[PDB]
């Protein structure tokens, strides 16, 4: 849900958050990278869920 | 057993 | 821009004898400084080298308990104490250079010093 | 790590072209270099990697690899070419020239 | 190790039979193939024998080598039949993936 | 011509890459291509995958800590891959990772005495393996394992000239001690002395009894919340005193290396694709408004001149050291 750290991309399919931006995990939820729309700024994008914190 | 040893090899001008 | 050396002359069957080069242009931290020797007759042979930027030194299996080179950064001068030289170290020393960066082949060469023993 | 060079004398006229192989022991990469010594004087730097150029070397001076067989190749012998040339490794720390080639007109 | 034998000098239309021994490793399910190299040229492939004995032959050398494969002395064998002069080259043995040193392979000329 | 390769150690599987330093242009990153071989009998029912990671390692064993990124690519052609698809064969899958323009360079903190196991640092590591899908567990003994670097060179534009001075105005003196410092250039290679033009006008009624001047580098370590580590590399001291009303001058110089600092703990170097011997750590080049990512130690040297005054007058003179471009 809640994002720790900053992550920056370099391409089009990857969203760019920064800390504290509340993703909203969306169905596609499996692998070592999860697809994911933030709720304060509405573009899709893959993120790396080395970074997403619950709750 | 381990890892092997980096090596290379030739390659041809075109 | 020039490497100069002295020291060289004539030894005792197996006396000691001392080769300093004394180099000008070149920064001692940004290159290592070898040091070849001819056989009068025969081919190129490598003694001795120093890497002062990491602090090591290198030898080969002929000189390896007697020959000791070392280098003084403030006068940017590298030297090559002879302990007990023998009868077969009877050559021509060259100084040599090469980049201390990615690169180990001699392009500086100074001149001859002959020794003889 | 043992270098032999062959052949260990020439005989070439002035604009003809010559080859020199030097063949490593062992696996060396490509760390190879050639030098020139005109008999009473230093040996010159000719090229550092397998086939780099030198700077101030003339265009004539070529080097190739091919597997652990270095060959250095010049062009033209200009008469200002008649020397003694050796190969040198500098991969392992026990470095070792080539046993020398003369070049006679 | 990787060292072959089998190199010799023929005429064209004699036949040989080339063979390596490796030890230190084992092809129980390796794909080992031979390569050749022919002289001032690029190393080349010339036959491959899975464990299965799917075998797969270069088009230059189709219908006239045959590469044999004794899973249990741990050897690869190509024989060679119906030679001729283009088929002047070192032969090397190794791994379909080129993974174990190449070593010195045995030569073959032709008349 | 000659291309890198690494064997498995069941011999089934091999990776061929054209380099193993990657420059980083600040426009752009240079590609990551390569090939991969199999063996025919190993995609019975299988297929291949190639991962790349970046990692940040500050542990010694998983109280360890990293984090890293997976970039995962399963199995137009550039010159080199369509060159080596023509000498391996049919069997050769390639590909291609086009890593960030914007990410940690390979770079290595000296580990001490105690310290076992994998240095502390960034690095990046090429892994390629066959396994029958995802969730199936891959062996050391099925999987190529190859490290890579990402590296920067000196600007080809040097910038200005160093320098920087100040005034201190004591209590009792009603003059102010002026100082002044200034470089010799702005981008330095390595090993390349540095020399500092220190001039300094007493009009006080102190004395100044030594001067002291130090090359620092600034580690800089985004993940611990921006802390700044600094450790000096080379130091000159010298006993130059400067009566009152009365003016100095002189030129010292300094050559950072590593012969010195090898007691140091912490220190930052250039990356190892192994246990190696590497200089020390080139200056980040970073984009105007770059944003700090996490994955990364940012390094920058820094000159320090020192007056201790019978309290004390100092100046800082940033500069940067990097590698000439070949």
């Amino acid at each position: 849900f809640v994002a720790l750290y900053d992550y920056e991309s370099c391409t089009e399919t990857d969203l760019s958050f920064k800390k504290g931006e509340r993703l909203q995990i969306v169905n596609n939820t499996e692998g070592d990278w999860w697809l994911a729309h933030s709720l304060t700024t509405g573009q899709t994008g893959y993120i790396p869920s080395n970074y997403v914190a619950p709750s | 057993d381990e890892s092997c040893t980096t090596a290379s090899s030739s390659l041809a001008k075109d | 821009v020039q490497l100069v050396e002295s020291g060289g002359g004539l030894v005792q069957p197996g006396g000691s004898l001392r080769l300093s080069c004394a180099a000008s242009g070149f920064n001692v931290y940004s290159s290592s400084i070898h040091w070849v020797r001819q056989a009068p007759g025969k081919g190129l042979e490598w003694v001795a080298s120093i890497s002062s930027y990491y602090g090591y030194t290198y030898y080969a299996d002929s000189v390896k308990g007697r020959f000791t080179i070392s280098a003084d950064t403030s006068k940017n001068t590298a030297y090559l104490q002879m302990n007990s030289l023998r009868a077969e170290d009877t050559a021509v020393y060259y100084c040599a250079r090469s980049r201390q960066f990615w690169y180990s082949g001699l392009d500086y060469w100074g001149q001859g010093t002959l020794v003889t023993v | 790590i043992q270098m032999t060079q062959s052949p260990s004398s020439l005989s070439a006229s002035v604009g003809d072209r010559v080859t020199i192989t030097c063949r490593a022991s062992q696996s060396v990469s490509s760390a190879v270099a050639w030098y020139q010594q005109k008999p009473g004087k230093a040996p010159k730097l000719l090229i550092y990697s397998a086939s780099s150029l030198y700077s101030g070397v003339p265009s004539r001076f070529s080097g190739s690899r091919s597997g652990t067989d270095f060959t250095l190749t010049i062009s033209s012998l200009q008469p200002e070419d008649f020397a003694t040339y050796y190969c040198q490794q500098y991969k392992y720390v026990p470095v070792t020239f080539g046993q020398g080639t003369k070049v006679e007109i | 190790q990787l060292q072959e034998s089998g190199g010799g000098l023929v005429q064209a239309g004699g036949s040989l039979r080339l063979s390596c021994v490796v030890s230190g490793f084992f092809f129980d399910t390796v794909t080992m193939a031979w390569y050749r190299r022919a002289p001032g040229k690029h190393r080349e492939l010339v036959a491959s024998a899975t464990a299965g004995g799917t075998t797969t032959y270069a088009d230059s050398v189709k219908d006239r080598f045959t590469i044999s494969r004794d899973n249990a002395k741990n050897t690869v064998y190509l024989q060679m039949n119906s030679l001729k002069p283009e088929d002047t080259a070192v032969y090397y043995c190794n791994t379909f993936v080129r993974s174990l040193s190449w070593g010195q392979g045995t030569q073959v000329t032709v008349s | 011509t000659r291309v890198f390769k690494k064997a498995s150690p069941n011999g089934k599987l091999t990776v061929y890459l054209g380099k193993r330093d990657f420059v980083d242009h600040i426009d752009l990153v240079d590609p990551v291509d390569g090939v991969v071989l199999v063996d025919p009998e190993y995609l019975k029912e299988r297929r291949v995958y190639v991962t790349l990671t970046v990692a940040f390692r500050y542990g010694r064993e998983d109280l360890g800590l990293t984090f890293r990124k997976d970039l995962f690519v399963a199995n137009p052609l550039t010159r080199l891959q369509e060159r080596l698809i023509k000498k391996l064969g049919e069997h050769a899958y390639p590909f291609t990772f086009e890593i960030c323009p914007n990410l940690p360079s390979s770079v290595t903190l000296q580990p001490g005495p105690e310290d076992t196991g994998k240095a502390l640092g960034v690095d990046y590591e090429v892994k390629a393996f066959v396994a029958e899908n995802l969730e199936e567990k891959i062996h050391k003994r099925n999987s190529v394992r190859l490290v890579i670097r990402k590296v920067q060179y000196a600007p080809e534009r040097p910038g200005p000239q160093p320098t920087a001075e100040t005034t201190r105005q004591f209590l009792m003196s009603d003059k102010p001690l002026h100082l002044e410092a200034s470089l010799d250039k702005e981008i330095y290679y390595h090993g390349e002395p540095i020399s500092v033009n220190v001039h300094v006008t007493n009009n006080t009624n102190k004395t100044v009894k030594k001067i002291k001047i130090s090359v620092r580098q600034y580690a800089d370590i985004v993940l611990f919340n921006t802390a700044q580590y600094k450790v000096p590399v080379a130091m000159e001291e010298a006993d130059d005193t400067v009566a009152p009303s009365s003016t100095f001058s002189k030129v010292y110089t300094l050559t950072p290396f590593l012969a010195n600092n090898r007691e140091k703990r912490g220190l930052a170097l250039d990356g190892k694709l192994k246990h190696e011997d590497t200089n020390l750590a080139s200056s980040t080049l970073l984009r105007e408004g770059a944003n700090r990512e996490i994955l990364g130690i940012i390094v920058s040297y820094k000159v320090k001149v020192k007056l201790v005054v019978s309290s004390d007058v100092a100046v800082e003179l940033p500069f940067t050291l990097m590698h000439p471009k070949p």
